[PDB]
RNA sequence: AUAUAUUUAUUAAUAUAUUAUCUAUAUUAGUUUAUAUUUUAAUUAUUAUCAUAGUAGAU
RNA sequence: UGCUGACAUGAGUAACGAAAAAAAGGUAUAAACCUUUUCACCUAAAACAUAAGGUUUAACUAUAAAAGUACGGCCCCUAAUUAAAUUAAAUAUAAAUAUAUUUAAGAUGGGAUAAUCUAUAUUAAUAUUUAUCUUAAAAUAUAUAAUUAUAUUAUAUAUUAUAUAUUUAUAUAAUAUAAACUAAUAAAGAUCAGGAAAAUUAAUGUAUACCGUAAUGUAGACCGACUCAGGUAUGUAAGUAGAGAAUAUGAAGGUGAAUUAGAUAAUUAAAGGGAAGGAACUCGGCAAAGAUAGCUCAUAAGUUAGUCAAUAAAGAGUAAUAAGAACAAAGUUGUACAACUGUUUACU
């Protein structure tokens, strides 16, 4: 512990100043230097494509189909079977993957609503 | 320590009403507010010419909003891709309905 | 809502009680369904079963 | 020395001791279960 | 055995002279966590340069993970000599400390704020860093050249990241310099191939 | 105050509704020890190695063709 | 320290002062004196230091002169065990001190 | 030759030039595939490089790659996976408590930029429009939570 | 150093106001300290807080 | 002392759970929410990283981003141990089952490569515990090759200058703080004698899967019926001081709270001081008070010879003479019982 008794400890060894060496890094950061206030990304530099694939999950490039821009219900039927059992295999695998497609857009929709 | 009985309707009542100490009292020390004539308090002021005093301080006495150049230069849509929009929570829907838990003062009786 | 619950079939027993409500609870069911509509979308008649 | 704090809780432990697949493995635990499944239970085991 | 390696320690031009593993340039990372920026003489980096930077962090300005993942380079920025580089990142540092320590009222000053008077965030990952990053690497430059063959550049992520053309990024001594705005091309997993690029960008300039 | 609408003790919790609730409900990935992995039915696709790596056996992924 | 005033040990310095070739060293298996139902059949045995047991010559089979390399402390018996090593063949051995 | 990422690099590049498939195609040939993926709307901690889904439970990132590329024609170089945590909810307390989905959320990096189209206005579109269904709620938390004299009280 | 005024032939000199006394590199891994280098990176008057009212003498 | 429900009484009583707050403004809505400034409290924490746990509580639904190198799981490997498993006839057994052996599981442990970045696949072929002393070596000064006194003494890197392969490589020389701390090295003391288990060349490969990642974690987010002064694992833990992680302060960070404002009777608690006296108190000096160095000296009778007694009591040096931070340090002896360090009625 620190007391009346304790004597102060003696001074750290300084290297004499012949013998220290010379610091690798002689010129530093410049003195001028001032914040600016920050510079905010924007759209301009980009080129968003017209044709981006990413498009192809939304109808029309809307945000969301209003219910005029909805297929009505009595207009659309789905597939009957007999339909369908009349089609090539190629036809068929076409037809699912637009199936899949359509539902994708509307799973993208019905998840916002 | 412990009641010895159900103490009755007239005891407790008697207690409770009986004595003046605990009764309320009429606020007869109501008086004229000389800048809008309505009822204060006597050696009191106004809580309404008061108000509006500190209200008009406010208003001239005003530290202005800092607003960023960057920021109130953006694009509307370019701020949009930076700061979209979130779902606040439960909690933070709560506190920002502060009418429901916030009581503004109202304004007294005009004398006569 | 927030829900989540729409991408999923989560706490399915649960959900099939509250579904398929014994039809002796059902008039208990359907006060309190009344109570929360209001008058313009409440109907008078009964809603059958599919 | 104060008390209460019995539980002490630990997954892992839990699922050991008390967790479904431990239950059917022993003939104990799979009488357990049976009989729980008969009484109605929803929850059989941890 | 030996226990530094190139990054170990800063290193001046002399240092990189004697060995050239990369050309005369600066690194630049995003923090996806956080938004945060962390500037490097070398296209890796450790928790020593994280220790650097991150001198006084607080709930708004957390000392970042050093998770191999999250970091992603912003930025490479190409120059006209090893001391120059040097030079670029050593006022960089020391934007960044006035922003942290020195200077940091005027800084928060500058910043977005949202209501309740908090430093705009989205979680805690807060975009004003990045944007600060941009403007300070764009001061440190301007700097450089003031105090100041090859025609430097600085090879972007994201073309988006630039504030604008016009408004920044068009004084007269970098168009006097020949500053070339490029892009790292991005035929390739960026994130995960990433040191492959930044060794092939290297290579394309020397 | 935790709720500046809430000035007075009722017997509201500090989050949520209720604490107690049926402990024995399946596990999720996140829950359990730092040794507790669950998994998602996502990833029976190549071979774990001998050192802790993992190898891709690409007649075993999926295609969608 | 009172705990050392009665503490006699015999001194063998002739007593080897490394570790048991590893080979001839299998690990002593502790029990707490417990059976295989689990339950203190043997009282009084419980948590001592570890240890490895040593695999030491009692049957004397192969025959042929060994030359007697170290002599060794033993942790699981009373006895010194030595270190044989075969001339002829070089194969190693423990084997009870005399 | 040459080091793994490098040769990885290169295959990668060498499939973008070709407009064949920037990876290796699996053997498990999915003819009629039923995930569908939800396209979300960008974070602030996202670039306009950058597009997340929810996606299957059970869907791997390799897996999903080859969905964008096969069933779309976009090819997301770099893919992340963010698993979420379902947390406990339950519609009354008297009904027993039980998590919410576990819901899977992938990021992909493209070389091409992406901007989601602007969000309607109330006027103009009848399903974006939350002013009816958060009233309707609203008046249901009134009435049922509705006790005593609070039914004289008039309605928000 | 910046901002505002005055002189001078934007520059320098003066006056007032505001802010600053940091930083970075060397000495064989890390931390601290020391010195050197780097930088404009100051030493006197007077206060305050904390240490049982910090302790003590009076009051 | 019936059961269930409802509602009284005590009573608008106690209590609101260790706590430092103030103003201005958000807002002529705020003791309680947010911001700014001031003030305070924690600071080998009330900080920053994490483990376990949990109603996701988070900076939130537009949600916690990984091929791997001071990244974990998964995987390979096994410990303790477990297994309606395993072997005309493994053995035993009223049934259940139990035993032995195999195999399989089983982390709290072991596991290749890596910034000059690194490549894990397939096929073929033959380490208890503690310690770093003394000597010796050379270096720096005093005195007259040798003595005396003092530090230094295995490793960790940049610079400069040489010699060989050809600005990239290898080796040599010289230049360069103190005090802690790390890892890796070497040599080695003690008895209590210190895990288990999973090959190498060559050719051909490698498009890098799944899960964890928020915040909370000496706590309002876990275990205690409560936002409970309890319980809860690990690592950093600014400097100044010191033998130190003691003690004081507190740079930074975090925090100032589901109670406030006043008044401060009696009385209680937790503190501070006290004339003259000094155990007269009391079952009993219970409680309180009492420390004239903590470093360096010095230190008795007895005694089982162990500075056991001893940290002896007293006492000295340094410091201080009117005193003037905290913390460590609180006498001497006789007898009964028990050798001693330990263990015990979790809650008398
Ligand atoms: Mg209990
Ligand atoms: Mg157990
Ligand atoms: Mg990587
Ligand atoms: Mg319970
Ligand atoms: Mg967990
Ligand atoms: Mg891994
Ligand atoms: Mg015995
Ligand atoms: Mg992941
Ligand atoms: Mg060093
Ligand atoms: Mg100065
Ligand atoms: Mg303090
Ligand atoms: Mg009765
Ligand atoms: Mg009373
Ligand atoms: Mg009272
Ligand atoms: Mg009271
Ligand atoms: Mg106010
Ligand atoms: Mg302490
Ligand atoms: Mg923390
Ligand atoms: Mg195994
Ligand atoms: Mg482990
Ligand atoms: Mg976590
Ligand atoms: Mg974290
Ligand atoms: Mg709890
Ligand atoms: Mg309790
Ligand atoms: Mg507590
Ligand atoms: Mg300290
Ligand atoms: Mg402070
Ligand atoms: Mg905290
Ligand atoms: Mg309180
Ligand atoms: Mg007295
Ligand atoms: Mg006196
Ligand atoms: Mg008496
Ligand atoms: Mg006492
Ligand atoms: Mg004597
Ligand atoms: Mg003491
Ligand atoms: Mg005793
Ligand atoms: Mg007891
Ligand atoms: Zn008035």
């Amino acid at each position: 512990a620190r007391t009346k008794f304790t004597k102060p400890k003696p001074k750290q060894p300084v290297l004499p100043k012949d013998k220290i060496r010379p610091p690798t890094q002689l010129t530093h950061h410049s003195n001028n230097l001032r914040i600016t206030e920050p510079i905010p990304p924007t759209t301009s530099n980009l080129r968003c494509p017209d044709d981006h694939p990413l498009w192809q999950f939304f109808s029309n490039k809307k945000f969301i189909r209003s219910a005029d821009d909805l297929p009505p219900s009595s207009h659309i039927r789905p597939w009957s079977i007999p339909e369908l059992r009349h089609k090539s295999f190629n036809d068929l695998h076409s037809l699912w993957y637009n199936c899949l497609r359509e539902q994708n857009v509307l799973a993208r929709e019905n998840h916002l609503l | 320590a412990v009641p010895k009985k159900k103490v009755s309707h007239q005891k407790k009542r008697q207690k409770l009403y009986g004595p003046g100490k605990k009764q309320l009292k009429m606020i007869h020390h109501l008086n004229k507010c000389p800048s809008c004539g309505h009822y204060k308090r006597a050696n009191t002021l106004c809580m309404y010419c008061v108000g509006q005093i500190s209200h008009i301080w406010k208003t001239h006495t005003a530290k202005e909003e800092i607003k960023p150049r960057q920021e109130e230069e953006l694009s509307e849509l370019d701020q949009r891709v930076l700061y979209p929009g979130r779902r606040d929570t439960k909690y933070t829907k709560d506190l920002k309905d502060k009418d429901n838990y916030l009581e503004r003062r109202v304004r007294t009786l005009k004398k006569d | 809502s927030g829900s989540y619950q729409h991408l999923s079939n989560v706490g399915s027993r649960v959900m099939k009680r509250l579904g398929n409500r014994p039809k002796n609870f059902l008039p208990h069911s359907e006060k309190f369904i009344k109570k929360s509509t209001p008058e313009f979308m409440k109907s008078d008649l009964k809603e059958v079963d599919e | 020395k104060s008390r209460g704090n019995t539980y002490q809780p630990s997954t892992l432990k839990r699922k050991r001791t008390f967790g479904f697949l431990a239950r059917a493995k022993s003939k104990q635990g799979s009488k357990i279960l049976k009989r729980r499944k008969l009484k109605g239970r929803w929850f059989l085991s941890h | 055995m030996k226990v530094n390696h190139s990054i170990s320690r800063f290193r001046p031009a002399s240092w990189f002279e004697k060995t050239k593993i990369i050309p005369p340039q600066v690194y630049i990372f995003r923090n996806l966590e956080y938004g945060q920026v962390l500037y490097s003489q070398f296209p890796n980096f450790s928790q020593t340069q994280v220790d650097k930077l991150f001198v006084r962090p607080n709930w708004s300005n957390r000392k970042p993970s050093l998770r191999r993942d999250i970091w992603k380079c912003m930025c490479v920025v190409n120059l006209q000599n090893y001391k120059q580089s040097v030079h670029l990142y050593q006022n960089l540092c020391r934007l960044r400390y006035l922003r942290d320590v020195a200077q940091r009222k005027e800084s928060d000053k500058l910043r977005k704020k949202d209501s309740n008077g908090h430093v705009w965030y989205s979680g805690q990952y807060r975009p004003t860093y990045c944007q600060e990053a941009v403007a300070d690497l764009r001061e440190s430059l301007l700097k450089v050249f003031e105090n100041a063959a090859k025609k430097p550049s600085i090879y972007w992520e994201d073309p988006w990241r630039m504030g604008d053309k016009d408004k920044h990024w068009n004084y007269d001594v970098f168009n006097a310099l020949g500053l070339e705005h490029k892009l790292i091309q991005r035929v390739g997993n960026i994130a995960r191939e990433e040191s492959v690029i930044l060794k092939e960008l290297a290579k394309l300039e020397s | 105050l935790t709720r500046p609408w809430k000035k007075y003790r009722d017997g509201e919790l500090f989050y949520g509704l209720s604490k107690v609730g049926n402990k024995r409900v399946p596990l999720t990935t996140k829950q359990g020890n730092k040794t507790m992995y669950k998994g998602t039915r996502a990833s029976g696709i190549g071979r774990h190695t001998k050192f802790g790596g993992y190898v891709i056996n690409w007649k075993k992924v999926r295609t969608y063709v | 320290s009172p705990g050392l005033r009665w503490y006699r040990s015999p001194i063998y310095p002739y007593l080897y002062k490394g570790r048991p070739v590893r080979a001839l060293t299998v690990v002593r298996k502790k029990h707490g004196g417990r059976n295989n139902s689990g339950k203190i059949t043997v009282r009084h045995q419980g948590g001592g230091h570890r240890n490895r047991t040593r695999l030491i010559d009692f049957n004397r089979w192969e025959g042929g002169a060994q030359t007697v390399q170290r002599i060794e402390y033993d942790p699981g018996r009373s006895s010194h065990i030595a270190l044989l090593k075969h001339n002829t063949t070089g194969e190693l051995s423990y084997i009870i001190a005399c | 030759d040459i080091n793994v990422s490098e040769k990885i690099y290169k295959w990668t590049k060498a499939g973008i030039e070709q407009g064949k498939e920037h990876f290796k195609v699996g053997g498990n040939k999915v003819y009629f595939p039923k995930a569908r993926i939800i396209l979300l709307r960008p974070n602030a901690k996202h670039t306009p490089y950058q597009a997340k889904f929810i996606v299957p439970k059970s869907f791997n990132k390799l897996d999903l790659r080859d969905y964008l590329y096969h069933i779309y024609g976009l090819r997301a170089m770099n893919i992340t996976t963010q698993l979420l945590h379902g947390k406990f909810n339950r519609m009354n307390l008297q009904t027993t408590r039980f998590r919410e989905p576990q819901i899977k959320k992938m990021t992909i990096e493209m070389e091409e930029p992406f901007i989601w189209p602007e969000e309607p206005r109330p006027d103009e579109n009848s399903f974006w429009d939350s002013t009816t269904p958060d009233n309707m709620e609203k008046y249901r938390e009134e009435r049922l939570n509705c006790l005593g004299s609070d039914a004289n009280k008039p309605g928000t």
